[PDB]
């Protein structure tokens, strides 16, 4: 898909 | 003898659709109707205790909101929570209420992850969900011959609730779940000119069916550059994912509807550019109970909240808080009526789930998951006048695209262009 | 007259390097040394109140841990927090302590985001940080001629703390921050055979310098498939990012060190495959104070905690909880000595930050950010015997790669292969 790096630490706003 | 209801919402900031200055009155209205219904919680005096989801700077916080939620639990032991609407606020509080076995009601929290009720148990979403946007895009592709490749562009202001992300997350995940077609995505930043070359490059390489989640100004500027680069409705179609109709005025007055007009002399080129563009918004409720609600809502908000509620799509959020709160009192009355208590969250919630209901927003269906079905509207330019108007309507419970006022979806080619070009994208 | 110290750690689950059954005794030891030091908090009786970071199922929870952190705050008003070690546990508790103006100490929480002390203020990391792994990779590339392209593969079991992610997040972000070279990444799942065709395809197309964060068995299987596909140390190099040395035994006994040996008749081919492979781990402390600490730690854990502490790299986590707690008592004594109180978190923390310290782990340097510098070891196969041994060492404070026992990094070509092939990857 995408590699979300630095996008917060929560199993909601991450990929 | 009294039902304590804990609210975690922006109590001071009013910029949010679920701001308390807008949901507060909508809740006052619902509490007023319960007192006058003898069939709803007879003899009960439902109290309310409030909590600011917002931090110091006034924005809703992934910290202030859960901290607020705990202080309300240990001070009042409420039976139900209301809000938050912010995704990053709602997520932590939802895990707390799901642990506490306390129901959670919100019109906000539209993200894909909130859908996971194994984690967010007893969390009932009476507002729009973004997974529901996938449903409409699915119906729209099935009923328009696009079954290969589409392109998504989304921007976010850093440090916000990341709204365009979760909008595209809920659309990407549900459309590939149902069609397994190629869906390309690209994030950008509106204030950075460095990205616009990248975007126009990707527009003509990564698809012809193009969805954009951006501000109105960003989506306009993109259309101008698309027109400039010779991209027209013959080969392309641009869906502005503008759910709250920020690029449009209210459905009440301000006739007609022109998003391309900006008053900068570029409006002449903008109108022609928007011939390849369509806007996907939410569906303004048709029922005249909505219009009475708005009227009572505006009055009550000016009087008790010293706030002015302008007309617009945002108002289905307070409306759905109103209706969702009615949906709960129904179910609690139902739960009390068969020997249960107001704390039987599992019994209470399952009544609310898989259930149609008639509230100020008209027909609303809480699906098997606990998420209100979302109805969408599709806007298109009348090539004659240039104004936009609703030409399609998606009933979310039935997943049916119905034409609006016998209007035809304008296509420069007489029919939608194909999602893939002639001899490949090369 | 007494200093309350709140701990949020896995109190029952012992599988974690920061499990209480392992950190608890390491803390008992540090408290014991404080009572015997007349120069450390004279006359003070430091208390400790504990909290399980773990949920019902016993894993550390993004919900249990912050809920725990609140009961300790509103019941004891501690002066400092200890743990959590889990990233997804620490992040929420960190935002709570940063709001509460209370220092937080942990050897865990290695993720890139915890580095942002504008959000996680008063959060001092006395253990490894993954950004620090970027530093070692940077030094390793600068001192080996790779300044173009590298490839990363990482896998995670769903629902864990996602360890290989944050390891690759901290490595990707810090190496592109310092070199701006092409770093390709690919996630996979170990138990899914469908990915292994995808991985071997990407190996010979997306780079020659290849880093893998996986279990030992997964990294081995990949090496066998690499060998099978004709991929050797002449053109490739495979860095297992095995920070806690799971693919290796303890540095105390069990001589020699063979990770490719598995006892399945494939070991013969495995040795040859591992000729192109090197392992990046943490640095076992050389100082004999560590070895005494381990001895006191194992005894104290068997006696008071009914737990058996085996030897290995994991033990620097309790060791760093020990040292970090000494680092704080130092600074609090220092703060009391200049008229300040134990609640002057900002003064206390700034003493701890930018400061070298001598603890059971030897020399440790809290950088300007509040993160212990991390020392790494590089392991390589002695082509003679086939066993692995340390050939390089990275002082994290000095960022110097120093050879170990006059050993030479084995290369099949006499020198490292180039990060880019001949006439492109085609
Ligand atoms: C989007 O699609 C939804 C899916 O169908 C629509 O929901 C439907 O809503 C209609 C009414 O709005 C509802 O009809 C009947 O529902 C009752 C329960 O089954 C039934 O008892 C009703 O019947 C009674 O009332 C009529 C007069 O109204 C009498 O003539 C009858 O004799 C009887 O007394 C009523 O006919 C559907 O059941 C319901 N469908 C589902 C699947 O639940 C939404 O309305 C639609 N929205 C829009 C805006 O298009
Ligand atoms: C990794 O690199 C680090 C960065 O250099 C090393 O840290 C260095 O550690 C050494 C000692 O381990 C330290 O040396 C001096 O530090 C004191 C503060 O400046 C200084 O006062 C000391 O001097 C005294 O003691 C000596 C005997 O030890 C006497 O001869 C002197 O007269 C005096 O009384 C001491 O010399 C460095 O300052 C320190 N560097 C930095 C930048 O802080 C790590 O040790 C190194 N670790 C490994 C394993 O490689
Ligand atoms: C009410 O909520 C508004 C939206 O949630 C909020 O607007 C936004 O405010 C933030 C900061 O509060 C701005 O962001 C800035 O954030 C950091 C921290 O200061 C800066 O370093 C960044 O550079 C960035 O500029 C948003 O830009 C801003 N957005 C908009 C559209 O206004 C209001 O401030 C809130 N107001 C009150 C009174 O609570
Ligand atoms: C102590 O912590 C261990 C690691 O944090 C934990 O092991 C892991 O346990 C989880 C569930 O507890 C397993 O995950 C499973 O999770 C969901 C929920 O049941 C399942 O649907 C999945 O299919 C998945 O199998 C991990 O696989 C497991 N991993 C390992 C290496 O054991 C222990 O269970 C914890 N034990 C105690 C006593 O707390
Ligand atoms: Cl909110
Ligand atoms: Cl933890």
């Amino acid at each position: 898909r995408s590699s979300c790096f630095g996008g917060r630490i929560d199993r909601i706003g991450a990929c | 003898s009294d039902l304590t209801v804990a609210v975690v919402l922006p109590l001071t900031n009013t910029s949010y659709p679920w701001s308390w200055a807008r949901v507060g009155p909508a809740v006052e209205l619902a509490l007023a109707r319960v007192k006058a219904r003898p069939d709803l919680l007879p003899g009960w005096t439902v109290r309310m205790v409030l909590g600011s989801s917002e931090n110091a700077a006034g924005v809703c916080s992934d910290t202030a909101a859960p901290l607020a939620a705990v202080d309300l639990k240990w001070e009042h032991s409420p039976a139900v929570f209301l809000g938050p609407g912010c995704v990053y606020s709602a997520a932590p509080v939802g895990r707390f209420t799901a642990h506490w076995r306390v129901p959670l009601l919100t019109a906000g929290a539209p993200a894909l992850g909130i859908g996971v009720k194994d984690e967010y148990a007893l969390t009932t979403r009476t507002g729009p969900s973004h997974v529901k946007l996938g449903d409409f895009v699915t119906a729209l592709h099935r009923r328009l011959g696009w079954e290969h490749q589409a392109l998504v562009l989304y921007a976010d202001r850093l440090g916000d609730d990341r709204p365009c992300f979760f909008i595209v997350e809920g659309l990407y995940m549900r459309v590939r779940e149902r069609l397994n077609i190629t869906v390309n995505h690209q994030e950008f930043v509106e204030g950075d000119p460095d990205h616009y070359p990248k975007l126009l490059r990707a527009v003509r390489r990564k698809g012809r069916v193009i969805y954009i989640c951006s501000s109105p100004d960003a989506f306009r500027n993109l259309m101008l550059l698309a027109l400039n680069a010779g991209l027209t409705g013959e080969d392309y179609v641009f869906f502005h994912l503008d759910v709250f109709g920020q690029s449009l005025k209210s459905a009440q007055g301000l006739v007609p509807q022109k998003p391309w007009e900006r008053g900068d002399g570029q409006d002449r080129s903008a109108r022609q550019a928007f011939q390849a563009a369509k806007i996907i918004t939410y569906k303004e409720p048709d029922n005249p109970e909505y219009l009475e609600f708005l009227k009572q809502l505006k009055l009550l908000a000016d009087k008790k909240f010293n706030f002015t509620v302008e007309d617009g799509l945002k108002n289905i959020i307070p409306a759905s808080f109103h209706d969702g709160l009615l949906l709960y009192v129904q179910a609690v009355t139902e739960t009390l009526a068969q020997g249960g208590t107001v704390t039987d969250g599992e019994n209470i919630t399952q009544r609310m789930w898989n259930r149609s209901f008639q509230g100020v927003t008209g027909y609303l269906k809480i699906d098997r998951n606990g998420d209100r079905d979302t109805d969408f509207s599709l806007w298109d330019m009348d090539p004659e006048t240039g104004a936009f108007r609703v030409v399609l309507n998606y009933n979310g419970t039935s997943q049916e695209l119905m034409a609006v006022s016998e209007h035809k979806l304008y296509w420069p080619l007489g029919y939608p262009p194909p999602d893939v070009p002639k001899c490949g994208f090369d």
